């Protein structure tokens, strides 16, 4: 039986540019190419893209950042590129020492460029943000991408904004390398007790798991029902097809209990968004209101002895 | 209590062991032969932890555990108390997820679709297994798989991670967290696009697909389609469960440093060693 | 607010992780009830309204409003299963399957069942039919992969019913949708792609019997085809899977 | 003939199906069963032939002296360590 | 009184099937907390009461 | 006379009275197994 | 009394599919307590009273 | 006349004293058992 | 005595089925149930 | 009458005297492997 | 009178009889092979 | 009669996935023997010869 | 002749030929190699 896994036979027509919505025309590039090596697992349009004020400035400020942190991994390697291509992964931009507080005065190489960098890198992804949403608000659709992007930029703020400043000290946000953060992060578990014992660390692991699943069973489910225009999940929820109807009968079966077709999307939102607005919560607590999560969940009764 | 469609699909057919003896519902639930095995794996595993969690000194549910034997019994059957409990839990636990699984089949073999969902989830139970016998075996010791307990379970996660310094240093750990954050991602993007497609701004019309496309192209410049995001979505979340399992499969058997002394092939390339 | 606690040992940290379990029952319970809009109310094994109905109650209305002049839908509608289905009950009791009283396939039970959706096409952003043949399309082309067309069909027994004479295509995601096959038996019929595997000498469909061929739900044109159409042609198929099954070899 | 037995024989079609049909559930089980088992037995042989750093991992799980139900109230398994 | 009349509100099949799963789980319970309890664990204080029964 | 299950009158008051029945002898040998571990073990 | 009327509101089928399940796991549940106790424990029981059986 | 599963009452009651029938053998059997095993090692 | 009208309610042929795979599994829990205990294991 | 399995009366008290005979077959040889057993390395 | 792998019955039949030569050439070999490693280094 | 299993199944796939598991079969036989330092043809070689 | 290969029968005897004749050849080419490093270096 054919398995929906990979395109059989791909056709083309005519390049398709996007829908007229009150998008501005002019800001849309006009050049697709067709690939189709992309087309055996997805679409083979390589698409125009929209280029405004928004994503201009939130290219601009996220470049300079890479730039910047690219020039100081150049500055420590002793301006070697042996060294340079040897670290890529092993050097970092680090924060300031803890002996500069939230202080804006460290040496240029000891803080200020990881400083000059972070505002720049901050600048670019809320721009960014305002592009989800205003690609959202320029075709006439809801605003649920941007609320879903809040989420993880919570997260992301909590780690290096949010937390560094009501812990008094730069020096506890994350360095700017590849494996320095990973570093970073098992520091981070090994300062505060362990991070396996933060209730909300508990409920971030949930959440992940369980889009993960969530989203196995989802792309399973419309893949067994593709046989029917299963995937055409819109006009599926105005108009119910066997598709939907197998689709909620398989898990009414199986658990007792099912989804809609489009009541199956809040719950991945929800199960995706919760996992780093739950995560922000767990990390802008520790230090902040428990400094050990071990004797914690000992006091609190999850911890034994 | 019938959904006002489902009657139509409630027929004869689609099993695979017993034919017609255990063809029927119970309430919503569908029974079949792997029904019956299901129930049974599910239940005895769930009261010999209650068994277990009575021979202890709490009946805290988030204190509880069952823990595996000590070493010294190898790949033997341990006394039941001393081990022994978590490896009936453990046959028990297999039983029931391959008997769901096997379920799963008859129930996709009666309304007529794809059998992908008991494939994804066997991915899931093949960590699993991975996780309780195939690396105990080649390790020679059942206790070696991890003590079954709401946070007990993550003392073993702990200690097995340590073992090997920082585990983040463990490339396949690198690819499934890839994974595993990515399916994260797609299922946010996928949810959220169809949600501002079928609920637009206020008193406009419902959006096509056409608009979902152009969402995806006007902000990356790619939109994957919307057979290919649910194609995009099961192959990240397979590849996250079988990668992950082979990270912990490599740990103990086949790689026994820190994990980060692997990496000392890139580091230690002859032209930039001694730099 | 490291060690200061309300409550004697309930803390900021405690506070928060209380809030959260009880933020998270209200969005269960509002995930639970926003996915009650299809199928309810519950009904008994003969139509009529069950005794029980759940512990969550059915939401408010919602209404969509449909592009090109397709008017509103409002959920849930509380309405029944606008088709009659040939089943009769296999026991007093509940909770036993219902056998069909004729042929599942031609009734359209089972495995075999259609939804009654509206007998119009689907439509793309542009207003147009969302599938159509490539003869309408006409700016469409196979891209990579092997054209089916001029192949023999073979059945799953081991018979070729025809031959593969054109493809339909999805014009808004570019897509084959359905194969043509012309019929040694006298007419037409339609294919789904996600039901055909194309090989090198024939499109081979292990899910219909040569003689299920013969009675294929037919569309109403061969430009465009109804969502209706769609449905019972998908569903055809999809209930061979278990009514021809007895046809395969060995 | 519309019932799998019909005319039955009354002892000797029916034990022979009633003993084909048990036979073959019991068989198809056994079959299941040993190949798990041979499974399991052949990765416990091939780690045999792993390195003899894969039997020097310490037990990895924690004995938290209110699961230790070995009998005696120390925190471990007693009797070996 | 006239509890009957629970009868007109609820299914029979349904209260039937609900009170038999709690009963058993109730029992279960009770049991479990006996046993785990060493002043009401009747295989051991049998032990002790028989000189190792 | 209506209502929600569809029984009659009658037929909850027969279906009650048999169910009385069975709960009225499932509380008397609880009693009797109270009595028994009562003077066995009191834990009052 | 006349309980018999239970097989008006449950069919058979199901009540003796759900019966055996229900009696089987019950029976391996306390033979598997006994067999934990080391009071109850027929093997080592049995160990002890032949010296090694 | 209330009947849920499609049994007549006479059915209901000859399927009732076989199934009372099977069940006391049962019962029989366990309480042999039991007799046995409280005389090898009481618990009580 | 009347238990043959068992077979008025369960096909016979599932049941031998459904028995021969009871049988074999029940008898696997009765084998490793003895060699989980030392003094009953007969490899050794 | 009661037929869910479509037999009658008397193909289902053949059948059943077929299965006891095959159910005592398995049980006597059960009981020489208990007493083989028991003879062996006794339980009791 | 078309296949589904398109292999006709004729085929078939030398593909298969050409596959059990194969393992029955592989099965023989290993045989002989199994026997040199026995009487070489006896285990 | 059995050949015509080759005209259900695909004799290219089964016979690649077959070739490929016995090659993997015989190659960790080979590694097994090697790394056991019992037959290990190479290393004893060594010693019958005297480094030979 | 659409072939699954494309090829004919009597193509297909002239590639096996030669395809033999080339695998003959490694073959032997392998075989005295293994002669001369088991004179060599006797394993
Ligand atoms: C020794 C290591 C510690 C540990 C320490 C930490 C720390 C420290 C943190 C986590 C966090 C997380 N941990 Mg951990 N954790 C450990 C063990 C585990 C285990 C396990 C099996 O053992 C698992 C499954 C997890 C799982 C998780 C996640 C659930 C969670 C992150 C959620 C999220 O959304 O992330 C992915 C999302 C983000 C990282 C958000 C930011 C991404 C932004 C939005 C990107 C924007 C664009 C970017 C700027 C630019 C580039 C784009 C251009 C195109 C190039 N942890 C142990 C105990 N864990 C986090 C958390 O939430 O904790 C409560 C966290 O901070
Ligand atoms: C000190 C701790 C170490 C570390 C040590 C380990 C170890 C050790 C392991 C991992 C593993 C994993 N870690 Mg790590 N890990 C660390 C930090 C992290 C961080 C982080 C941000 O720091 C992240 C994101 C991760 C992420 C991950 C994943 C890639 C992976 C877990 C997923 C998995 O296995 O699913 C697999 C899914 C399953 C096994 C689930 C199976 C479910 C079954 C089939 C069904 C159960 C049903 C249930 C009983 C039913 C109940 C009934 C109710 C009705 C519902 N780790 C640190 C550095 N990590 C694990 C792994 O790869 O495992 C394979 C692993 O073993
Ligand atoms: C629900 C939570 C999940 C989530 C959600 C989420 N993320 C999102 C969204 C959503 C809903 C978006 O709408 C948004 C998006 O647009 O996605 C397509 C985004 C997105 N999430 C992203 C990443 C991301 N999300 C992550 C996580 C997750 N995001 C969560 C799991 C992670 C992880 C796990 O770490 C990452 C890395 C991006 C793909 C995108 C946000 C785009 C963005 O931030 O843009 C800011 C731009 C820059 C920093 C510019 C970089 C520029 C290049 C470096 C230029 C290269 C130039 C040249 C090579 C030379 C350069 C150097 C000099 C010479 C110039
Ligand atoms: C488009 O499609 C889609 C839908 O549908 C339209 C959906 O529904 C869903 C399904 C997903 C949801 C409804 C979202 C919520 C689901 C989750 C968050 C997943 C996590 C779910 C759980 C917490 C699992 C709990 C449910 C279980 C395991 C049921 C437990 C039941 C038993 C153990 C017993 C079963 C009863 C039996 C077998 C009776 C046997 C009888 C005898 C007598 C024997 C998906 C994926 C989907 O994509
Ligand atoms: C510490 O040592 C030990 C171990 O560890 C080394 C062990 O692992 C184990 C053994 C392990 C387990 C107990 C768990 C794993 C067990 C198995 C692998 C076997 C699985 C058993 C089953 C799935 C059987 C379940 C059977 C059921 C539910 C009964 C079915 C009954 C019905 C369906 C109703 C009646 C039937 C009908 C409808 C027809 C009527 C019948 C006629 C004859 C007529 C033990 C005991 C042990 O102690
Ligand atoms: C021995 C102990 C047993 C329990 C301990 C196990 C741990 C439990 C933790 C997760 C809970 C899983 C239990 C799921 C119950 C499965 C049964 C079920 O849900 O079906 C019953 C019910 C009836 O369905 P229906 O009639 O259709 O409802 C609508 C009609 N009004 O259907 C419904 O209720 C519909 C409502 C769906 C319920 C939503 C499920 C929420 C799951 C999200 C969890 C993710 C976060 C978990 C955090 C974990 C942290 C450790
Ligand atoms: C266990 C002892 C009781 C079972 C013995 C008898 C079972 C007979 C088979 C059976 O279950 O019947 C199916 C039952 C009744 O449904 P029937 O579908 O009624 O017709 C509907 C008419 N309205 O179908 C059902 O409706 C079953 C559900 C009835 C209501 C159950 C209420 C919740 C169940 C317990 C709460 C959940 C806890 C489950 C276990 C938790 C373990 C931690
Ligand atoms: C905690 O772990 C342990 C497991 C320690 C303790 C567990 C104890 C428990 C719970 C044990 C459970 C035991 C049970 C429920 C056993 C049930 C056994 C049964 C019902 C056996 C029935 C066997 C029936 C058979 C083999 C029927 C065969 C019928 C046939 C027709 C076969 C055909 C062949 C012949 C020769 C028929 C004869 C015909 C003629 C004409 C002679
Ligand atoms: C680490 O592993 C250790 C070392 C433990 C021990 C090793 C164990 C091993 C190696 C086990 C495996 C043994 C194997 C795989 C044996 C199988 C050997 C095979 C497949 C032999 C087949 C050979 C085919 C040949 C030699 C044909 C060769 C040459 C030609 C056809 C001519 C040139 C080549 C091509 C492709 C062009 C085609 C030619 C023409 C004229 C068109
Ligand atoms: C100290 O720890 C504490 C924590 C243990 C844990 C819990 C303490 C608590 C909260 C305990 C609360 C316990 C409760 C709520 C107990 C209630 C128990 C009940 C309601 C028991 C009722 C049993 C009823 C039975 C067995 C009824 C009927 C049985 C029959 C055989 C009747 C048959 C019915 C028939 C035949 C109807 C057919 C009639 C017709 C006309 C067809
Ligand atoms: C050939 O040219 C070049 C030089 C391209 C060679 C380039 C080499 C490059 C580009 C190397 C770059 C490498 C790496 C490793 C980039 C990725 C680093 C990682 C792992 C970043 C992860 C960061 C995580 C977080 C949470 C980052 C930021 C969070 C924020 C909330 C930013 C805002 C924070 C602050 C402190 C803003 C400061 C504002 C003021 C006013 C001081
Ligand atoms: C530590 O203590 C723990 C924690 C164990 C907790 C205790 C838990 C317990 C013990 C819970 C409760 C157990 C309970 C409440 C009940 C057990 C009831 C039993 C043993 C019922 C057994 C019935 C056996 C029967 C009915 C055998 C039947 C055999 C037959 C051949 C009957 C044939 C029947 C019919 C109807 C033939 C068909 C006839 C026609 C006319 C179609
Ligand atoms: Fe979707």
């Amino acid at each position: 039986e054919y398995q929906n896994i990979f395109t059989q036979v791909q056709v083309a027509g005519k390049p398709e540019l996007g829908m007229v919505e009150g998008v501005n025309l002019e800001n849309r590039t006009t050049g697709t190419t067709n690939w189709p090596i992309l087309g055996w697992f997805g679409n083979a349009q390589l698409g125009p893209i929209y280029l405004g004020t928004l994503g201009t400035m939130s290219l601009i400020f996220g470049a300079f950042w890479f730039f910047l942190v690219g020039v100081s991994f150049i500055i420590q390697a002793d301006y070697s590129p042996a060294l340079f291509l040897r670290e890529l992964f092993r050097a970092g931009l680090f924060p300031p020492a803890p002996e500069y507080g939230l202080s804006l005065s460290a040496p240029l190489m000891e803080g200020g460029l990881w400083l000059i960098a972070s505002f720049f890198l901050m600048l670019s992804v809320l721009l960014w943000w305002a592009r989800t949403y205003k690609r959202a608000a320029d075709l006439g659709m809801g605003k649920h991408t941007a609320w879903a992007f809040a989420g993880a930029l919570w997260l992301m703020f909590v780690l290096s904004f949010f937390r560094p400043i009501l812990m008094g000290s730069w020096s506890e946000a994350v360095p700017y390398g590849i494996f320095p953060h990973l570093d970073w992060t098992n520091n981070f578990s090994l300062t505060h007790g362990n991070l396996f014992y933060n209730p909300f660390h508990g409920l971030s692991i949930a959440f992940l798991y369980g889009s993960t699943m969530l989203f196995a069973m989802h792309g399973a489910t419309i893949l067994a029902v593709s046989r029917l225009g299963g995937e055409r999940e819109l006009e599926q929820i105005v108009d119910r097809g066997t598709a939907a109807e197998r689709a909620a009968l398989f898990w009414r079966w199986t658990m007792g209990f099912n989804a809609t077709m489009e009541g199956i999307h809040r719950w991945g939102w929800w199960f995706a968004v919760l996992t780093p607005v739950t995560g922000g919560i767990g990390i802008l607590l520790s230090g902040t209101v428990v400094e050990d999560w071990s004797v914690w969940a000992q006091v609190h009764g999850y911890k034994a002895l | 209590a019938l959904l006002s469609f489902e009657r139509k699909y409630r027929v004869p057919g689609g099993t695979l062991i017993g034919g017609n003896l255990f063809d029927f519902w119970v309430g919503p639930f569908y029974v079949g032969f792997f029904g019956v095995t299901s129930v049974f794996f599910a239940a005895l595993g769930t009261l010999m932890i209650l068994w277990g969690a009575s021979l202890g000194d709490t009946w805290n549910p988030l204190l509880i555990s069952i823990n595996p034997p000590p070493l010294e019994y190898g790949l033997g059957a341990a006394p039941l108390r001393e081990g022994g409990i978590w490896q009936v839990v453990t046959l028990c636990a297999i039983g029931a997820f391959v008997s769901w699984a096997m379920r799963e089949v008859e129930i996709c073999r009666k309304l007529g679709i794809g059998l992908h969902i008991p494939f994804a989830f066997s991915f899931a139970i093949f960590a699993y297994i991975t996780l309780v016998v195939i690396r105990p075996a080649l390790m020679g010791a059942w206790g070696h798989g991890f003590q079954y307990g709401v946070f007990t379970h993550l003392e073993w996660v702990n200690n097995v991670g340590y073992q090997y310094g920082n585990f983040h240093y463990n490339p396949l750990h690198m690819l499934g967290i890839s994974l595993f954050f990515t399916t994260t991602l797609a299922l946010g993007l996928h949810g959220a696009l169809i949600l501002s497609a079928a609920n637009p701004e206020t008193g406009k019309e419902m959006r096509t697909p056409d608009h979902e496309d152009t969402f995806f192209r006007d902000l990356v410049g790619y939109s994957v389609g919307t057979l290919g995001i649910h194609r995009l979505g099961l192959l990240l979340a397979l590849n996250a469960a079988f990668w992950s399992a082979m990270c912990i499969l490599a740990s103990g058997t086949v790689w026994f440093d820190q994990w980060v002394f692997w990496w000392d092939w890139w580091y230690n390339l002859p032209f930039w060693a001694d730099l | 607010m490291v060690g200061v606690n309300f409550f004697g040992d309930f803390d900021l940290a405690s506070l928060a992780i209380w809030s959260f379990w009880l933020f998270f029952a209200l969005l269960v319970y509002y995930l639970q009830t926003e996915n009650m809009r299809e199928g309810y109310p519950l009904e008994n094994e003969d139509g009529g309204p069950a005794v029980n109905q759940g512990p969550f109650p059915l939401p408010s209305q919602k209404t969509f409003k449909l592009p090109h002049g397709r008017g509103e839908v409002t959920v849930p509608d509380y309405k029944k299963e606008a088709r009659d289905v040939a089943l009769a009950r296999t026991a007093v009791n509940d909770g036993f399957p219902h056998a069909p009283t004729g042929n599942p396939m031609l009734d359209g039970v089972g495995p075999a069942s259609w939804a009654p959706r509206r007998d119009i096409p689907e439509l793309d952003g542009h207003g147009h039919a969302k599938v159509v043949p490539m003869s309408v399309a006409s700016a469409f082309f196979v891209s990579a992969g092997r054209d089916p067309r001029g192949l023999p069909v073979i059945a799953n027994d081991m018979k070729t019913v025809g031959t593969v004479t054109e493809m339909w295509v999805d014009v808004a995601e570019h897509m084959v949708r359905y194969l043509e096959v012309d019929l040694a038996s006298g007419g037409k019929c339609l294919v789904p792609m996600t039901m055909a595997i194309i090989k090198k000498h024939a499109v081979v469909v292990q899910s219909i019997s040569s003689a299920a061929f013969a009675s294929v739900p037919q569309t109403k044109s061969m430009t465009e085809i109804s969502m209706l159409e769609e449905e019972k042609i998908c569903a055809y198929f999809a209930g061979g899977t278990m009514y021809c099954a007895d046809a395969k070899p060995k | 003939a519309e019932k799998h037995y019909l005319d039955g024989a009354t002892k000797v079609g029916m034990a022979t199906m009633g003993a084909a049909a048990m036979g073959k559930g019991m068989g198809i089980t056994a079959v299941v069963f040993f190949g798990t088992v041979f499974f399991v037995v052949a990765l416990a042989f091939i780690g045999q032939f792993l390195p003899d750093r894969s039997r020097e991992a310490p037990y990895p799980n924690t004995i938290f002296q209110v699961n230790d139900i070995d009998g005696t109230v120390d925190g471990k398994y007693t009797r070996f360590a | 009184s006239k509890f009957y009349k629970i009868w007109l509100i609820f299914d029979p099949r349904r209260v039937f099937v609900a009170q038999g799963v709690f009963l058993f789980l109730l029992a279960v319970m009770i049991h479990l907390m006996l046993l785990s309890n060493p002043g009401f664990n009747w295989l051991d204080i049998s032990g002790v009461k028989y000189e190792r029964v | 006379d209506l209502s929600f299950t569809g029984l009659t009158d009658q037929q909850a008051q027969e279906l009650h009275s048999v169910y009385l029945q069975g709960m009225w002898l499932f509380i008397s040998v609880a009693i009797v197994a109270h009595l028994a571990v009562f003077i066995w073990r009191p834990w009052l």
